[PDB]
């Protein structure tokens, strides 16, 4: 591991030789900055816990609460993830990184030192940010019978290692299998709804950038004949037009002599509307809403959303 | 230094 | 490991001794793609997928980069299986074959070391090809009923790395059984059916090339008798046709003498239109159309061709 | 492990050690092929897939490949075990044997490497023949309601296991309940046959086959014995003849000689013959363990999607 | 685990502690003909025990001797007290499981202990296995809510219980229930003999009163005939609780309830030398009455009459 | 687990923890003489409880004493505190089992509650068991739409209920229950309850006496006719009585103003209640604001079943 | 399960994790004299779980307070805001139990809730259960289509209601709420003493529930109170409050005020709020929520209570 900012260096010679080498591995982009198309209140909790208090750092101290958590629930087609690599590639905060798969060791006493010098070195290096993604996963119930016994000592080091600068930022999509006690020490639980018609259209506008259109499509009708589409299903639709431009002419039957002057003509040519009514035709939502309502029962019931 | 396993149970419902 | 183009070498001195040696115990007989009949559109995906990124690599720039994703559902006998046989012949990719007996792991911890082995293995041989075959076990639904605490982590790791190319297949006889995020990163979904009386037709005048037919042309008549054949029994309808060649001439009591001869003598007895009747009157069908008939509907209401 | 032909060795090195003992576990010329009665198309399909791949193998190439599996059905007393021991017994094929209690084990991953472990074997050992006895257990249909999950990757690895080198293997079945199989796996049964109740005249060869031997009187009307059954299962045939032949020593009563005498009239009862008595208290004696709703599900099932 | 006759000595290695530990959990001197009546089942274990120790080479081929029994009848009426006779009467190991001997939660081991029991009870002796209660451990395979734990079991007893020409130790399988048409469809093939035993006439119940009352002094105004001929429809269990009745009875005809203590040691003295009078069989024949009403009898008369093997 | 007498110990080391604490959480001033009625009962607990223990060298050979008993009756009589009674008027340990003791989530944890609990019932003492709601516990065995772990809790009593083949070292185990619908057990269970008896509704001189009982330390006057309070309760059950007396001891409460005087004058008042006596309108008054718990036809189904399988 | 008086804790240890989550899931806006009528309630409610709070010593010995009642009879009557008045009026805590909460998916894991609930009732301060919709939960034992799931829950409540008597620790009231009372058992009808009919028909108290609802602050002219309660003939205690709310709401609907806007938007809400009810809305709401009870259920509910009702 490397030295930090203002000149120090980390002493973690009592954990072994892999453990290190374990949660180093987690620590230049262009990510979308302005291009998420929805969901102003989460940029504006994210623009006012982790820039502001970072910009002019007297706008938010004690009796002005900073926050220090966030558990995104919701469909699993909405944009949860861009968020947080947004955030990510946007601020200068060491981004961490924590899956299923780097809180797990065969051997007994190593699950529980790794969530310990995550959070140590997340103290030690800089004001750094963790998302833990499926955080449904980590974090079960405690005192089940169906339990395995390593679990219980995982969560209780999360638990008393929880209280630290650090803002710590999870994303789930199933809520309810939360414990009781973990959502008192996330202090959001916004929910994240499927987009309406007011943003797909804009979503096609942004999508459809870079690539050569006719001038005859309409937006509006494309925006509200997908009664039922999630975040992702769009962008399926806007690649499947393009590709159903590659698949209007035959570069099955013929290969080898001159294809590329084919295929320049392929890149020549644009799209028309008839392609979009070939796209749509043939592309279904991906999953029929019950986990949307059910999440939105979770969020009403016990979220402050 | 000692390892871990896992075991198999079994629960019945009506 | 052995080395890759421009001769690196992979530095997975950070696994077990058996880890490292599943992932490579699970990585060229010339078959052909069109050995293969019907499933236009499957091939069409196929093609669009795997074989043109390698012809002109400056197509697939932006929003026509190129499919990441396949799944194959429908009834048993319908050529799931053979399909990605084919597509493992006929290129120059590194071929994959992932089931659920290689991801037992006695101990705990190590399915998804070995699941995240195994995408980081095909992320470095730069065009891959991975084949998950049956992806209903280890692919039900995340918040079941009865499951582990490692079958939802391995579950977890494959929805964190599905998100240098790759390109995952899958076959299912169950589609309904998956999840919901797993389906979601699944881009194409593709019904296969049972063929039609045409393909039929055509299955029987390509399996049968070798052995002497001599007056049994009609094929549309044998076509037209077989009502509800699912693709893998018309096979086997032939091959009891040959056998039944054989056991017209009753070679249970010659016992010794000139046993070389006197199957040279039924080396060259033709197949004539006797035998195919014995054989339609012996061979049925192993299922109902349920199964067929539900996957039809789940592909039709959820299906993205 | 032993060493196979042409003094190969297996590198069974990643299994553990109790595993390879599992499969060492299920691991003659007592009987032959001439001993069972009646089932013709069972001796025709191992006769086309066991006996003449050896003879003439320069035949059986390419559509005309041999068999690879087969599932006999039927009643419970017909005669489906003693077809296995029979073909173990009149070839020359290193026999495996496996039931449903030698695949299970309380650890996480160790019933599909069992599996696994036991297709390599045999595939490497020699053209072998697997016989999985009671497979009603082990089938049953994936999308089954309170189905444990184990169970479900044991049949992933009997369905991937099943299908694809000049190495042959012939996995043979038997069940009671063959209803209640997978989809996917009575697809790859290449034969699905069906093995009825004794006929008019196949009881009178078996009560022939059982009672030759010990010394019987000379009036034994066979044909009424043999239209008197109508109805049994085949193994209370062999039950008869049994019940008949130890009348004769609940005939004389000897409850009561006991040490002195009594070694002796056992030695007098071991050259007495069997009478007709003996058969008509016997037929009055046993019934079969009828309700033949068994036999016409599985006759209605073997015959709306038996492949003969 | 314990050595067997020629100092030979078992292996267990595959299998866990808790295992062999529950079957070795399952591993006076009274006779057989403290038993009335059960002519049928007398035979069968005699010809099926005791014959083949004194003459076996008699049974060889043909006349080899059986492997399994199943009684069936009405409730209380002698099935695991011939099995307790027949064990004490012979040498023999004796094995005497139930269906909770063979449960455990976890995965692989009610399947194992099946296995394990018949590897040691071939391993010991010609032994004797008992399975009690067979209807709940053995019903029809293709059933509505069978567990997936039970089929195994079904199956483990179906594959083991029947299986080479070498090798012949004998191992017999003695088994009673009260409810025998949910016995499954391949398992009664195994058992090989299915007699029936029924409630006792007017000639046993005589004989059942004369055995029972031997020990106690009585008087000779009783006419066991009348006893005999009014105890209609009564079991063996009944019949001895009704014997029972009467001496608790002569207890009762002096009034102990409201003495405390003193003298109430010699109160009995001049009542342990009490006689069993007429009066006490008389107040017992209307204090007692059988426990059920005769529709388990019919049926099991109606059932084993026609897939029974005597 | 504690020790018994003479100082042994229990080894219970093949069950897991949480079977043994489900059986160690099921382990005074009371008497024979508060139970009014019941005069068989008595005599069975009687010459099978209390008697073997003072003269034992009595009860041998075919006056071996009893080991099973069933209360059978309609829902009002004195069922329970019988069995409170003798558990109370005793020196045994008293093990009280409903039907959600046993009962778990896994398989094969009921049997083995069972087995544990008559292992403890023997090794303890002379001890005894008390069954109470026997017919949600062992019903039929061949009725449609039972699950397949009731009949392995049936066919576990069956074969622990009988047994001790072994004719020495003989220890005691008592086992009760009571029932409210008796034609439904299994008749191999109902054949090993010996001694099932019938639990009657009171008659007049019973429910003169236990009005005579239940109203001593509240103070009453000298005009109260027991003659007409036994004549008009003519179908009471056992149980109604006493709460008949609670509404006629409650209405000299409820005929002051308490519910007028709100806060004052209430507590104040309260203070000279409690000497005020309790005349003949008070039960003129619960008299008519009290109804039986009426339908004698499941009496007399009861009084059937136990006319017919019944033994005293 | 935070705390109780005196600092103490629970120790439950000996149960799962979901059992004490869907029991800690069960634990208002009226006086005790909101609720008009039917004194015989409150007289229990008074004699029961009010008078022992203040004076401990009297009620011991034969004099024992109460530990039940059944609220049956006609629905919508008024069985929970009696259930949440005396809950909001003391400082008990209260508990409510459906029959959507005890069910659940493993064998035997819904016997503990009962256990675990009763358990909590009597470790927390003098409290209060209130177990609606009753003729779900307990129905008669020997039934026909009666399954094995739900007799246990039927004998848990039967063992755990009357549970060694003497020297309570705290006491425990438990409530009922019924439509249908003459589907019940017969052991645990005798364990709720003191069962009470209520009757939905009290015509010159539902006088007093227009004066206490119809609180019209316009149309000082429309006191026709006299036959707006002649006319209430199978008008159950509900039916008349939303009748009001009919009222109250179409006397803003009987003027036309569709596609009123463009020109004086504010005025044409706020000249709406004095506007006078008159009996033509009042026939609209009259004729429009018809009483939708039947002499099917109160005569067979008043031949029930009247044989077999301890009032
Ligand atoms: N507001 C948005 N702006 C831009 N793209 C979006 C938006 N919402 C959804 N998408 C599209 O949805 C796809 C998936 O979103 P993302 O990468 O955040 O994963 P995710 O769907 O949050 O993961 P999960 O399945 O766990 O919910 C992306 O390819 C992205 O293009
Ligand atoms: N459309 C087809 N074209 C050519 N051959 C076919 C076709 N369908 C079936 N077959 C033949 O049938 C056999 C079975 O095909 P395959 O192995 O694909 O079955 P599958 O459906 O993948 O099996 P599963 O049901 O386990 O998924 C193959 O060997 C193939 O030769
Ligand atoms: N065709 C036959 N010829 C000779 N003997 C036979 C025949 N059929 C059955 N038997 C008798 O059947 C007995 C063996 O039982 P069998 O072979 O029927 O096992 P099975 O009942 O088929 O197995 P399962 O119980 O799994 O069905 C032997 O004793 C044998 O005498
Ligand atoms: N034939 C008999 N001779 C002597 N005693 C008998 C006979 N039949 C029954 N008994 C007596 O009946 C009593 C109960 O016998 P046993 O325990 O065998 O009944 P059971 O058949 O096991 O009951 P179940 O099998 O229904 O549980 C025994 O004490 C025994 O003394
Ligand atoms: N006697 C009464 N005094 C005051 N308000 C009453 C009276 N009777 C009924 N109400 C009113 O009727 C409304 C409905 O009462 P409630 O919510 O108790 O219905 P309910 O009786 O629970 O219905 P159900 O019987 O179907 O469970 C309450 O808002 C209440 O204000
Ligand atoms: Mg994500
Ligand atoms: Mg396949
Ligand atoms: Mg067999
Ligand atoms: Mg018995
Ligand atoms: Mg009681």
């Amino acid at each position: 591991l490397p030295q930090n900012s203002a000149g120090d260096s980390f002493d973690a010679s009592a954990y072994d030789a892999y453990i290190v080498q374990a949660v180093r591995g987690t620590m230049e982009n262009t990510m979308s900055l302005d291009d998420i198309i929805g969901m102003h209140d989460v940029k504006q909790v994210l623009h006012e816990a982790v820039t502001l208090p970072l910009l002019v750092p007297e706008f938010f101290q004690g009796l002005r609460s900073p926050w220090k958590a966030m558990v995104l629930a919701g469909p699993p087609g909405t944009g949860k993830t861009l968020i947080a690599r947004a955030i990510a590639s946007e601020s200068s905060s060491t981004f961490f990184t924590v899956s299923s798969t780097d809180l797990s060791s065969k051997w007994r006493g190593d699950s529980e030192k790794i969530v310990r010098l995550l959070f140590e070195l997340a103290r030690f290096y800089a004001p750094s940010i963790i998302f833990i993604d499926q955080i449904d996963t980590l974090g079960g119930q405690r005192g089940n019978s169906g339990e395995h016994e390593a679990s219980r000592r995982v969560k209780s080091e999360f638990l008393v290692q929880m209280d630290g600068r650090v803002f710590v930022l999870a994303a789930t999509n199933i809520p309810w299998e939360l414990d009781e006690a973990l959502r008192r020490r996330f202090e959001k639980r916004i929910f994240i709804p499927l987009p309406d018609i007011d943003a797909r259209k804009k979503l096609i506008e942004k999508s459809m950038e870079g690539t050569p259109k006719s001038d005859e499509i309409n937006y509006d009708d494309l925006a509200a004949r997908t009664e039922g589409f999630s975040g992702a299903d769009v962008v399926s639709l806007c690649r499947t037009a393009a590709i159903n431009v590659l698949r209007r002419y035959d570069t099955k039957s013929l290969r080898g002599g001159e294809l590329t002057a084919a295929m320049e003509s392929l890149k020549a040519e644009l799209v028309r509307n008839i392609d979009f009514e070939a796209a749509l035709q043939a592309v279904s939502p991906s999953a029929g809403p019950d986990t949307m309502l059910k999440c939105k029962e979770w969020c009403d019931s016990f979220g402050a959303m | 230094e000692e390892e871990e396993e896992e075991e198999e149970e079994e629960e019945e419902e009506e």
